[PDB]
């Protein structure tokens, strides 16, 4: 089901227009609220003096038909950075007039064109009319994914259009976003509406759209081909493009006239219904998972904090995860205990927070897998899945299991452990301290023990969205630092990003750490090659985890796990967006640092230009030992 | 079949042991109540005389006579149940919910016709056991009615105690029944009260914070008192010995035997965890039963 | 039909009994999460170390179920304020435990009782608990409308109960509730769920928690009378209570064992779905209205600010109001042109503020409902409406209305009024600054010309509402004074309050002012006599107005416009709550100030204790001029 | 938690007074637990918890060689900046008599036990400075009859009114935090311009050696006030006494203070809103001292004549670290 609206420069009557395009199948209307051709004076007399009205009334649809089926389009006429002043002062005060007319009528969007490089005064008159009055409603800056001049016939004849190739020129249309955007400060009720020509550029210049907020794609009538029967399609690159903007969850924008003019209109619109009921299907779990793109969360603190009943819920519902771990305690008991001894050797095996149990019951499962027998021990802090625990051990598990409530850096074990057992651990791999944890725990192990995950590493990679860095920039709390919230990790589902460079391995650790002297702290200077001109706004952050040899879990994207989603991505931001030009290098330096109390990282950029030290001293985030 | 915390034990005159018990922890919230004739095999349940299983815990319990078992029930409920004429069977002769709330502590009074309960409804009430009905409803206290105590040779006469503070002597035959006595200053909380078998004016009162009290109702003065123990006093039962000892129960899981100044004579920490209830044994007047949530029946013989 | 929930002490399966009492109809259950007399040990060994499970699983009712359908209850031994110390520290363990696991859960809400008057260790631990990680879970403290000690039968023979009247000792259990949600610091997790009795109170004690934040009232079944048919009933007085409580849309609890054995338990609840059902029925706008009840709003400024289309539309939707002026202005036009001249003398009639012409049309409804000419100017200075006003002059009216766009404080006008016609009034009569647009307009009114209003009073009134306080305390903002909304007034439709004296005038405009120094600034003392124990929070402002002699407009309580309802009251709070025992007087002082640019209303309590200077020179609220 | 500057130390050294008194108690101690007969065979083991710069290292040997008793010094000290200057007195003037310990005193693995531990780990409200945390982490190299010096601390409170301090608290707003939270945290201040309403009452109390089966050094404590005079509640003046050894004790409550002792100032525990106190009417203050694994903390609140709001609760602006 595709969410679509019909774009219009002449409506007669907005009524019989209106009850069309529903019709038609529009969820929306694209319309002028003054008439298009109605250039107005508000300077110079006698057209100053025009006799209202000034363009039609308010009562003609109710207010809910304002609030949800009209978007309103700035005239073409208004030229607020016109060469002229007498035409830019007329369309300053114009394009107030049409904008405070859009706010009286409660219009949920409104429509303005950026079709040239300077659009400084447009910026400005619209800044200001953001900051008067507080409003929700949103402005679609209506962008040219190829501006008109790179897209015009090669018929001036003492005028030829270049042939040569200009890859920044190509990206130019973005640079009038990126500079509108940057000038009106990133106002989070200011989105892009990307039109869409009949010559789609390079793929660079697509992709230079990633992570920009695009609430609406505009196809025009006469970029759709036509097919056998005469109804209207589009080219396999249109289709590519489609399907990308339609994972965006974009509203689609019909503009112009019926070229197809055999079939209905609706012919448009059902094509794209078409490419939506046609487009590769997702996870069966990722609905779930949809609604959680680009959603920050607090990185969870299982240590320091008890975790919530539907949390560990939430981490128990991943079949595939559990799965993983009770093949590698399969083939490890089968490497550990030989045929011969299947019935003499008891292996010792201690689930470290064992939340409700759902290793427990893996380890079970691969004990009578592999025909070996195993003592299990289920250590838990969180007192309130102790209580799970135990009712699970006394209504099923029986003396098999001995439920331990207490700290694994503190339990005082009765023997010592053959394979230990964890999932300590979180989206950045370390970011729960399953290091220190696995640390306090390595003395109950026995000096051939085994440590299930037995090593863990995590992964960076530079990424661009503008979307992600203003949700971050509006997480701004009272009573505490106003860039707080640029110095924390967020757990996300990113979805609305640029992945500018192959991620690459950041912080390592093994279990157990036979090491005289161990020091999880760390310091990592990591080089990414960027072959794209791109904003770059944070870093995502992923892991990798060897379990026991061969069977391993990730949440890297080009090693992903398939089938696993107890882990969403993690998120470290940057307080000031970074310009990275076309070949130039992202060097990231990432530290590990800790006291007796707390762990936290601390992150900054040091090429093509230098970031400050990001959460120093732990002061914005800190994981509490 | 049983459950973890055992809450009441009570010697019949013939010897036989009455247990009741509740799952106070667990998916099932329920109770139980037994009888060993074989007291030494308790609490094996397939090595019992009968078993029965009830809807609610069990808060509390006495006799009604030798074949009649009063329950003090979660639910609210004031429980008859009754042994089979060949006592196997534990069938229910009455359940009355009366009460808004728990029913903590029960009492037969001496006539064994009438009964008296006490419930975290703040209420206390005078039953008939044959009629099965609430004869009289008395909201005296202002908080829970911790415990209620039938005088042993008046009908009409017993003791409550509540967390209000207040120990209250009861005779029904006053237009007010009820009179404040014990300690003119706010002591701690009374907890367990249990009257003298001999000297029918004179009880004993445990409190909240390990205290036990002999007190005499005519001069209402604290005749004696001692910290017997570390925490709440939760049973106070007489022996049958014509001079009686006094075992205290309290949540510091020990059991003590005290004599008539209350000085210790006994100690027992053989349980691991609250003592519930405590017996003496009509056939052996030195042998002792005691019953906690350890699931632990301990037998000690008192010098 | 309500909403109503079932306590019970006894829980033998919690999925039995879950289904038991929603086929009684109960929405949820007030149970134990722990067993009530499962008194736990955590410091003395060897009950310390008592073996689990500690309580029951959460694997036995869904998530779902336990976010919607499950209330906890504190188990009755955890005494936080014993006087014995191991009690105490014990009690502390134990009320964290159950706590903890109560947000493990995800309980919607967790009872605990106040059942004395010493409740500050259990303050502590429950603020303590409440900035233990941020949770939205409620607190419903169980708090007595009469203390059992107060309750107890007279059968304490050395023991009477006093049958001296005490005052404020019979109010001693709100002192319970209001100095722990006073300990608590108004924590808004905080609500009360008042526990009725067989005996009601006085009526002062019951009004004593009026304004207080009661979520739930708890029912004994032992309150309950018997009808003929053997069916519970309650007592007139339990009616007028549950009538009362129902206009505070609270949930009732019923507790207590069936003590009507003959009928089905449900026969409770169905009583009050029987008393909901005949309740009497409100107005029909009142659903509406419902929907803003205690909802806090910033004053409307037309003046400063150009007025959306669906806030005029919420203007227009009242018929009583523009009846009124249509009969204001049809006595002046009787008044003002005899019979004779009925045909020669067209009245020059000019509405400011027409907005989208209310008024124009109750004006031509005067006039021709009169049989006299008029002659209409419809001044309005908001383009958006001018539009409509001018679609509706093309449309409609025709030469007979002259729509001006122009402020009236501005506009020359080509003749003078003989009948000027305005409705610039806000909920605190002038707080929309209809004095100072009046005085501009004044000079194009006749010598003998008539202003409609004619005059307006505004009129306050001191309140009790802590449920409003913590609203307004709630609207703190970032880069600005943390207690600027504490000086600021609020439009609200007031519900949840206790009015503490009589309203009293506090300023009064009259128009045409024909005085040689006219000067719109005020300062106005007023004394309150109060004759109950309360908390003043604020105070409540409403505005009487004179259209024409006798034809008026009201929202003061004791004369308010019956069926009008484009005005909700206002309030003006303060920052620190202010006791006031009974008889005492409450003096507070108002001051309307303005300077060329702004008015403003400044405020002050100065007995019977003094209150800061709120709002002193507009810091934090102003009036655009 | 924090490392103290070297000119801290310098003005805990300028008090004559409070080191002549510590003299005087070990004095005693080394005379009450060596006769005369084992003056020369008995060395007694004396311990300084936090040595500092080492001036009640100093005042252990003028009253080991005024008791004319034999000692062995440890100099335990976790700064390690006031551990430079104790290892340069110890090469430059003591000698092996002392022997100076970089480390925590939770933490120091002694290699023998101590006869007698020193420490002047007291705050204005003695135990504010987790005296008794530290104290407890060094008993257990404590002899089984060794002594600690001091051997008791009570802090003492006492509600005063003052419109200035209480203004002065209030000016002590920062951005980026709770705009109340000054008020939620003690200040040590000379309290000058204010008026103290009732004597001062004992609150907390720690002793030394604690030898006792479970350690709890939360507590819970509410006084009651008399007010005999109208006034405006604004805080509680906090002082302390301490008992060094039997007789000797140091105290800057000002009924007992000791004369010419000025190394500590009082503290104030302000309060949110003042309270208006009428004569004859009784101030109820409840004091918590609170803490976890990492933190300790004090919450505070009024309750008669009228109730104020917990002060600091869970440590939200204030917890002193361990
Ligand atoms: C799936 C999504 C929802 C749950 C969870 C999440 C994150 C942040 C917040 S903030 C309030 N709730 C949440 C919940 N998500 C995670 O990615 C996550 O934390 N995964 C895990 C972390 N640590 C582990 N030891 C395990 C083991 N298995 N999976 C683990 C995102
Ligand atoms: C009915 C409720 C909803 C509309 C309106 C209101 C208030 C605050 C905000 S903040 C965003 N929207 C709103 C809307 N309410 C008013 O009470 C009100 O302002 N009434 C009026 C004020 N001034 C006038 N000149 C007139 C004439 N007729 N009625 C008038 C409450
Ligand atoms: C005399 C005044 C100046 C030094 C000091 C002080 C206070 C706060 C700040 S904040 C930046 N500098 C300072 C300095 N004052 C104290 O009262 C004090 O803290 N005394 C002591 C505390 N703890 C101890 N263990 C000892 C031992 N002897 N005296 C001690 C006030
Ligand atoms: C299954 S998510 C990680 C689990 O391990 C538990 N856990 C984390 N750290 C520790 C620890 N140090 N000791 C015991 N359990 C722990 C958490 O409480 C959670 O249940
Ligand atoms: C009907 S609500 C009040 C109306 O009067 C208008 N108004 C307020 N002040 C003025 C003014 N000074 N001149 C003209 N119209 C005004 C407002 O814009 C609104 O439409
Ligand atoms: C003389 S002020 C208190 C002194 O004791 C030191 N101190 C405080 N706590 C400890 C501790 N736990 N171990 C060692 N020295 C300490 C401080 O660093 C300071 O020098
Ligand atoms: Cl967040
Ligand atoms: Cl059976
Ligand atoms: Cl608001």
């Amino acid at each position: 089901r595709v969410s679509s609206g019909r774009d219009l420069n002449c409506v007669p009557e907005i009524a019989d227009t209106l009850g069309a395009v529903a019709k038609q199948g529009f969820d929306f209307l694209c319309m002028p609220v003054f008439h298009p051709r109605f250039k107005r004076e508000f300077i110079q007399e006698p057209a100053k003096n025009r006799p209202g009205p000034q363009t039609r009334s308010d009562l003609l649809l109710s207010g809910r038909d304002w609030n949800t089926l009209i978007v309103g389009k700035l005239s073409p006429w208004i030229r607020p950075d016109s060469k002229v002043e007498k035409i830019r002062r007329n369309s300053e005060a114009a394009m107030l007039q049409e904008l405070n007319f859009g706010a009286y009528l409660g219009l949920p969007a409104f429509l303005l064109p950026l079709n040239q490089e300077d659009n400084t005064n447009l910026a400005r008159v619209l800044t200001n009319h953001i900051h008067t009055g507080h409003h929700s409603s949103m402005f679609w800056m209506r962008v040219p994914l190829v501006a008109p001049e790179d897209l015009r016939d090669d018929i001036i004849e003492n005028a030829p259009t270049t042939h040569t190739e200009e890859y920044s020129g190509e990206e130019k249309t973005w640079m009038w976003w990126h500079n509108f955007r940057t000038l009106c400060d990133y106002s989070k009720r200011i989105a892009v509406a990307l039109e869409i020509g009949a010559d789609l550029p390079s793929n660079h210049v697509i992709d230079r759209w990633l992570g920009e907020p695009i609430k609406a794609a505009i196809l025009p009538t006469s970029i759709f081909l036509t097919n056998k029967k005469g109804f209207p399609v589009l080219s396999k690159m249109h289709q590519r493009l489609i399907f990308r903007l339609l994972k965006l969850e974009v509203q689609f924008i019909i503009t112009g006239t019926n070229h197809h003019s055999e079939k209905e209109f609706c012919s448009y619109l059902q094509y794209l219904e078409y490419l939506s009921q046609n487009r590769p299907p997702p996870n069966a779990y990722e609905l779930f998972a949809k609604g959680y793109e680009d959603y920050l969360q607090s990185p969870l603190q299982p240590l320091m904090d008890n975790l919530e009943s539907q949390t560990y819920e939430v981490f128990e519902k991943d079949p595939i995860k559990y799965s993983q771990y009770q093949q590698a305690i399969y083939k490890c008991l089968l490497d550990r205990v030989p045929e011969e001894e299947k019935d003499t050797n008891v292996q010792v095996l201690m689930v470290l927070g064992a939340g409700r149990g759902p290793l427990v019951n893996a380890s079970l499962r691969a004990a009578k897998q592999a025909d070996r027998r195993i003592k299990l021990y289920a250590v838990e802090k969180n007192p309130n899945a102790v209580v799970t625990l135990e009712n699970w051990q006394f209504e099923e598990w029986g003396s098999q299991v001995t439920v331990v409530s207490s700290d694994m850096r503190e339990w005082v074990a009765p023997e010592k452990a053959d394979i230990i057992v964890s999932e300590l651990l979180g989206s950045f791999a370390d970011n729960e301290l399953s290091p220190e944890c696995l640390d306090g725990a390595q003395h109950f192990l026995k000096d051939d023990g085994v440590s299930i995950p037995g090593e863990y590493t995590s992964f960076l990679a530079p990424i661009s969205s503008s979307k992600l860095y203003n949700e971050v920039r509006a997480c701004r709390e009272k009573d505490r630092d106003p860039e707080a919230q640029f110095e924390m990790p967020y757990v996300v589902r990113l979805h609305n990003f640029h992945q500018l460079s192959a991620p690459q391995p950041c912080f390592t650790f093994s279990h157990p750490n036979r090491d005289p002297m161990i020091d999880n702290n760390r310091y990592c200077t990591l080089e990414f090659p960027v072959e794209v001109n791109t904003v770059l706004h944070g870093f995502a952050g992923y892991f990798e985890t060897v379990l026991y040899q061969d069977i391993t879990l990730s949440i890297r994207p080009e090693t992903h796990s398939p089938g696993m989603f107890s882990w969403f991505p993690i998120l470290f931001p940057i307080k000031q967006p970074i310009t990275v030009r076309e070949g130039q290098t992202i060097c990231v330096r990432f530290w590990r640092c800790s006291n007796s109390k707390k762990v936290w990282y601390e992150w900054a950029v040091t090429a093509p230009v230098c970031s400050a030290i990001h959460n120093p001293t732990g002061r914005s985030y800190t994981i509490g030992l | 079949c049983m459950e973890r915390q055992l809450e009441a034990a009570r010697y019949r005159s013939d010897g036989a042991l009455l247990l009741g018990a509740s799952s106070l922890s667990g998916r099932c919230w329920a109770g139980s109540l037994w009888l060993f004739k074989d007291p030494c095999a308790a609490p094996n349940e397939g090595f019992c005389s009968a078993g029965v299983q009830t809807e609610a815990g069990v808060a509390d319990l006495t006799w009604v006579g030798e074949r009649g078992i009063l329950v003090a029930s979660d639910s609210g409920a004031v429980e008859l149940w009754e042994l089979d004429e060949n006592e196997t069977l534990i069938v229910s002769k009455f359940c009355k919910y009366e009460h808004d709330d728990i029913v903590s502590t029960v009492s037969v009074l001496s006539s064994g016709t009438q009964a008296v309960s006490g419930s975290k409804d703040i209420c206390i009430k005078v039953w008939d056991l044959a009629q099965q009905v609430v004869l009289s409803s008395y909201r005296a206290h202002a908080a829970q009615v911790t415990c209620v105590a039938a005088s042993p040779h008046k009908d009409s006469v017993f003791l409550s105690c509540s967390e209000d503070n207040r120990i209250l002597l009861w005779d029904t035959r006053c237009p007010k029944p009820a009179s404040q006595i014990g300690c003119s200053a706010p002591g701690y909380l009374p907890t367990s009260l249990a009257w003298h078998p001999q000297q029918s004016e004179v009880f004993v009162f445990g409190d909240e914070n390990g205290t036990v009290s002999l007190v005499d109702t005519k001069s209402t003065s604290c005749v004696l008192s001692s910290a017997v123990h570390s925490q709440c006093v939760t049973g106070l039962v007489f022996s049958p010995h014509s001079v009686p000892f006094l075992a205290s129960l309290s949540e510091d899981c020990s059991l003590a035997v005290l004599d008539s100044s209350l000085s210790e004579l006994f100690r027992s920490q053989a349980h691991r965890d609250f003592v519930r209830d405590a017996t003496w044994s009509p056939l052996n007047h030195s042998l002792l039963t005691t019953v906690g949530w350890d699931h632990q029946v301990v037998h000690h013989v008192v010098p």
